[PDB]
């Protein structure tokens, strides 16, 4: 299909600039430990194998996950502190390529007549960073888990081409 | 009857400075018995008063490592102990790696040897915040420096426990692993060089994956190639689009040396070492 | 409170056109000097409107016909001449004139690397009018933001959003002035066959092994590398030639970082330049490198 | 008086940027007829001998009429309307220039140790220009009023000199 | 009896095209009388039957100019009249003037001559948005076209108001004047040009104050210079402080024209008249 | 929840001056791993900090002395090593270093014709921290608004308000950051003496009469005549001349608007400059004019 070739080229160059921003941060601030926040999804649970599975759900469980992230990301530069400045403007242009890709997710749907999923309940808002040093922890937990899940939507998409 | 030994049926083990307790390996639990030293008749005594089922000896020091007797009063003997002197282990020293998407492995070695039987305990469990509780790591063949473990989760993260244990004590070495970060992916195998008629400067590269590598749409590899023509110091690196390439300023009349490596497709991990070099001599 | 007022309020005209004003005086203003439409003249910028223009419609208006409208600016001003020896001002109107906004031609847009995307357009005729420009484009599925032209460059636009490469997007020019709203013809595009690399850095030369004759150049290619495939035009003269050579395009048609040139004459200095646009050829090539000297072996 | 000197250097250089400003207007905005507004102030009523008159009343009648005019063309500035954006930056100077020479009066009777008038009550809002040419007609009854009384300014404070 | 005359006491006066009606001067009116034209011995008749005090001539045309006779029955002359046709007043000219900041004058000229007696009313009032209503400009020698206005109030405005009136009707000319507009100084008097010793190029000039301008420090007067060698076609100007002015630029062995203007020291009204040139030549 | 934190925050010190921080382990972390201050060891910038540095101060926390601080950014991380074989991030700081601001030196404003005052400044040794610069100026009865500096211009400000003459103004400018706070010293003018005119436009010469030798030169003064008096400097030389002449200043000493040059030979093309500034000599010359030519006549 014409139609997943092209959104297939744009997620493996979103995938290239959360890397290399998320290698850049470790480098000027390094991290000790693998963060985590219970505000972020942990779907990112399996194994190979799993490219088995059918594609309703992969497309619904992608678009949950991405809406999330986008809010955590625009969470972090209006209010990360002055200390994340300098990741600008790499982290603003990050942010806008995300969301028009999720608006191009629901047109894959649309065009493709797919069920759409129920709008689901949107998460309540994250407390601010409790210090300035507590939002670069953040971002290093919320960097490692979009590139992960960057790197998994490339293989899924992938995979589904093979198939129909 | 008394603790039971940990290598051979009849010696227990010590370290200096502390007490050790000898037991006779064929004694009733109960049963007066004598002791002597190898050579020297005197029945030895310990600080718990002095006819027990057990020697103890608080000296322990190098001239105290050797051969003793335990036997009944009958005179039947009950057994021999040996006490050999030594240190708790050190800490390991463990690496793991991975030429697979699916599959790992972990090796180990001692830090320091300490002259005494030695095993090695492991297992390994998935951080969370289906049991993901410890799994245990199997030793493939025999009691190998080396457990595998098949369909990992590719994203998820790993806290691998080598657990040392000696006679006397015990030290655990616990390494973190995620298959996304270990992974490197084996050399390209066939590295071939051809002329390319009709271009005196030109050489066509070709190859193809390696055997440990099943080439699927899911997982690609790049690849990374260095050439270098014979005598020349500095190699020359391109990035190929497929499993071939065409230099185009190959030295005319000269041997050319080429190198390639693999690494994941979404540049995850790192790059494999480099192939066997090829060489090649243009038309 | 004044005796009256004109109408239309301040009105924009077409060149050549014709304008009629009307100007309208109260009851109680023209009763109290006893006046009506007949005493009124007609003023214009220190020119006496000759009385032969007017036409006076009711006791209360007067009116005048503008042909062939040939001013820019006119400033009109309505007077009723006072028991014959004076002169008051009733109302006053300036009167703009022009042309409408001629429809933007040869549309061009330009991604920068580094910049948001930038385009680019031919403005026709001049309208006399203060006239604004907004860059218009927007998916199929989405309208997007209007860029707004700076006073510095009226005929050119930097949007605010970040470039998305790989999706087709629907650009056009929205002209429009007090005389006329025109838009220009849309166009589309994928933005990635619209990239203006920037130029090589970290030119290298060496100079030359066991054997003569022969250099290799080395450099750093654009971060740009990991959306497109870069093609390459190297080009060489000796240190005294006057025009510059080049290689074959077909042997650096794909993405490199280093390329050995040979057939050079021994301990001879040369010069070199590179420049690099997509393998495909569709965008525009980036500038010429930094030059970059070099001299063969003995 | 070395205080009295500087301020009628100062007053002088009021006047001739009104005069200026007001032919300028006359000459892109011709006029036709004397002006008037009610609730511009009429005092300008006396002939020459009026040098006669003592030093209390003439400073606080010029205070009483500059704050009336200070009021207007702050008015005219902010709501005369797109007309007359055209007099700017000229009429915002001219703004700026007298409410500080009012500060300097105060400050000349303060110096002066004279008994300070009682302060008056403000004049009611001027209502907005009925058209955008009511506001151009009403700019050149204030120009006309202000200058005037600015002459009358210039020539008063001299003669105060004379006998002080 | 009649209405009584404008002019001379027995002659009226009237329109073409119109009604006109002669009275008999010296007979009371009811008293019948006859009328003649001169050399003619017919009784004249008008519109209201034929027997009255007053004859009447619908007529009016230019041959019905001339002397015309009443007598009383009885024989006596009761009086003599003679008709002169014309026509109404134009719209006289009015122009005004002032040398000075106290008092101002206006003089007038008929903008076109009747051939009849002719008299002139003037006035003047203040517009305002103390009777400031209509106050007369009395004309100061005999009936001369000039009046005078003392103690005028400088920034007032004023609506001057001359009215013409003849035995047929009248026309009023209103004329806007305000002493700040209109005010005009004369030129300075004796200027004198002076070389200067020990410079080929300088010339001194000075002059003093108009006398009709008295120096006062409420009303100065700004001076504007206008220099020029004889010979030469261009004058260069100067704005010199003070009464007066060092020229710099004469060129050597060349007289030198030079003459002066003054103005209101607040820039009001505007220039004078140049004074007369006077001349001098450099050392 | 986090296990501890470094105090202070994120402080800023003097260069060669000596900081101490303290990173302080809640009891609840201590107890799960079974650690205490003994377990942290400090890294900062993938180097590894000598162990002797550090100061155990409670069983909680640990501290570590800094000496002759000489690096700009410090990035400092607090850790612990749990269980003897992984190491965890407690906290983590950004030290930044560098100097206080100068005081500011050689002072001066000035007046261009049309724009509002400007005043400059020397700015002292480099601060390496972001700095604001605010350019105060204030009448003994009021406060006037603060001069921000743009990004660009530093050491430069353009106030907002327009020139007052005549007006005794006091100014002075303010610099402070992160370690300090100093003003320059105060200075007091009258906006007069600080004026810098427009140059001379509408520059004629015109051609000579019926002598020769003589030419007459006349130009348009700048508006600014209406509040200064004028000064003039007029420069002339030969059409082949190197060097420029110069009309005694004393004979053109007060405001004009023309002047005639003599004793030029006959025939001869003459190049003309002129520049302005008040007559006191209180202020700055303007720039020179347009050139001038002229011929003499025959
Ligand atoms: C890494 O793996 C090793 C091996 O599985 C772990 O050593 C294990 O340590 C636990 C203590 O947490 C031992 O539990 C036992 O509990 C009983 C009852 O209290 C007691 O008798 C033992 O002395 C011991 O404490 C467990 O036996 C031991 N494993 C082996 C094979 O001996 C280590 O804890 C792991 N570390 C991790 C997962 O972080
Ligand atoms: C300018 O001045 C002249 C002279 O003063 C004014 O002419 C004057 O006109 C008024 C009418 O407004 C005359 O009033 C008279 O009223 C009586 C009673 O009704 C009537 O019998 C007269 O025929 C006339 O209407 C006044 O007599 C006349 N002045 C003279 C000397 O004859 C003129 O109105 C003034 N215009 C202004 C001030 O605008
Ligand atoms: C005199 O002419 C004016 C101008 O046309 C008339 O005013 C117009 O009236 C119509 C409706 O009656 C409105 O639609 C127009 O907008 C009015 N014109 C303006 C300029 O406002 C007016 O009614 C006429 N009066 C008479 C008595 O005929
Ligand atoms: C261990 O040392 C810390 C560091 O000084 C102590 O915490 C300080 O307590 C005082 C008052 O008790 C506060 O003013 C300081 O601000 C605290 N320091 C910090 C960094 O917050 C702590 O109290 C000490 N604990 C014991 C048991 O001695
Ligand atoms: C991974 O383990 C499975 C389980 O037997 C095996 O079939 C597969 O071949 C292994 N992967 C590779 C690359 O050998
Ligand atoms: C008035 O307008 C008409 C049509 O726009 C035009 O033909 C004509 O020349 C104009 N001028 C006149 C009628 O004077
Ligand atoms: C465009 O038109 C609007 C009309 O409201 C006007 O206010 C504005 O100044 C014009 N120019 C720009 C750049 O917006
Ligand atoms: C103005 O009139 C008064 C009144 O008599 C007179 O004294 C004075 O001299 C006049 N002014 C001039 C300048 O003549
Ligand atoms: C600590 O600070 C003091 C005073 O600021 C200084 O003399 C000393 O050299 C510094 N360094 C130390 C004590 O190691
Ligand atoms: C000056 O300091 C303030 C501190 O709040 C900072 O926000 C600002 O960016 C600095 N620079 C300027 C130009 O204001």
């Amino acid at each position: 299909r014409a139609e997943l070739d092209s959104t297939v080229l744009l997620t493996r160059s979103l995938l290239a600039d959360t890397r290399q921003l998320a290698a850049q941060l470790r480098d000027k601030f390094p991290a000790d430990g693998d963060h985590n926040l219970d505000s972020l999804p942990t779907l990112a649970m399996s194994a190979g194998a799993l490219g088995a599975l059918q594609l309703p759900g992969v497309l619904t469980r992608l678009r949950a996950d991405l809406l999330s992230y986008l809010r955590h990301v625009q969470w972090l530069r209006r209010a990360g502190g002055s200390s994340l400045k300098t990741l600008e403007p790499e982290l603003g242009t990050l942010q806008a390529r995300l969301d028009r890709l999720l608006r191009r997710l629901q047109l894959l749907m649309s065009r493709l007549a797919l069920p759409q999923p129920p709008p689901d309940p949107p998460a309540p808002p994250l407390a601010p960073p409790s210090s300035a040093w507590g939002g670069i922890r953040a971002a290093h937990a919320i960097l490692g888990g979009l590139h992960l899940t960057l790197d998994w939507a490339v293989r899924g998409l992938l995979l589904l081409k093979t198939r129909l | 009857p008394c603790p039971q030994a940990w290598g051979p049926p009849g010696v227990q083990y010590g370290q200096p400075g502390r007490s050790v307790k000898l037991c006779c390996p064929g004694v009733t639990a109960g049963d007066p018995v004598s002791w002597f030293r190898d050579g020297e008749p005197k029945l030895l005594q310990g600080p718990d008063s002095g006819l027990g089922h057990e020697l103890v000896l608080a000296q322990a020091d190098s001239t105290d490592e050797g051969t003793y007797i335990c036997q009944t009063l009958d005179g039947a003997l009950g057994g021999t102990v040996t006490l050999q002197l030594g240190y708790p282990p050190a800490r390991p020293v463990v690496s793991c790696q991975a030429a697979d998407y699916e599959n790992f492995s972990c090796t180990w070695s001692p830090s320091q040897i300490s002259g005494l039987p030695t095993r090695y305990l492991t297992s390994y469990r998935k951080k969370t915040v289906p049991s993901t509780g410890p799994w245990p790591c199997p030793q493939d063949p025999l009691g190998a420096a080396r457990c595998v473990v098949h369909g990992a989760e590719f994203w998820s993260q790993y806290r691998i426990n080598v657990t040392e244990v000696n006679p006397l004590g015990a030290s655990t070495r616990l390494l973190d692993v995620s298959l996304q970060s270990i992974l490197r992916p084996d050399p390209p195998q066939g590295l071939r060089v051809e002329s390319v008629p009709g271009y005196p400067r030109r050489l066509r590269a070709s190859w193809t994956y390696p055997a440990s590598w099943p080439s699927q749409p899911h997982f690609l590899l790049k690849f990374r190639l260095q050439y270098r023509p014979a005598q020349h110091p500095a190699w020359s690196t391109v990035e190929p689009a497929g499993l071939e390439e065409v230099i185009t300023d190959a030295v005319a009349g000269l041997p050319h040396a080429v190198r390639v490596s693999a690494r994941d497709f979404l540049d995850a991990g790192t790059w494999s070492t480099w192939s066997p070099e090829a060489w090649g001599t243009p038309s | 409170d004044p005796c009256g007022y004109i109408s239309p309020e301040s009105p924009v005209v077409q060149l050549h056109s014709n304008f009629t004003a009307v100007c309208v005086l109260k009851e109680k203003c023209m009763d109290y000097f006893h006046v009506n439409a007949n005493y009124i003249v007609w003023k214009t910028n220190h020119f006496t409107i000759p009385k032969e223009q007017y036409t006076i419609i009711n006791r209360t208006a007067s009116s005048v016909t503008f042909t062939d409208i040939a001013s820019l600016n006119i400033q009109l001003t309505c007077n009723i001449l006072t028991f014959g020896q004076l002169e008051q001002n009733v109302y006053g109107i300036t009167i703009i004139s022009g042309l409408p906004p001629e429809k933007p031609k040869n549309l061009s847009c330009i991604v920068n690397e580094g910049k948001k995307m930038r385009c680019e357009w031919d403005g026709g005729r001049e309208t006399h009018l203060e006239t604004n420009f907004t860059l218009k484009s927007e998916w199929a599925t989405h309208k997007f933001a209007d860029c707004k032209a700076k006073r510095d460059t009226p005929t050119s636009c930097t949007v605010d959003y970040s470039t998305v490469y790989f999706v087709n997007i629907e650009v056009w020019v929205e002209a429009e002035n007090a005389l006329g709203k025109v838009t220009s013809d849309h166009i589309n595009f994928d933005p990635v066959y619209k990239v203006k690399p920037n130029p090589p850095h970290n030119l290298s030369v060496i100079n030359s092994e066991e054997l003569s004759s022969i250099l290799k150049l080395t450099w750093t290619n654009p971060s740009i590398k990991s959306v497109i495939i870069l093609k390459y035009n190297i080009q060489y003269r000796t240190k005294d030639a006057s025009t510059w050579s080049q290689i074959p395009p077909e042997d650096t048609a794909s993405t490199r970082s280093s390329f050995t040139v040979q057939d050079l004459k021994p301990f001879t200095e040369y010069v070199f330049r590179i420049r690099c646009m997509k393998e495909d050829g569709k965008g525009y090539w980036s500038d010429w490198s930094e030059e970059a000297s070099g001299i063969t072996y003995e």
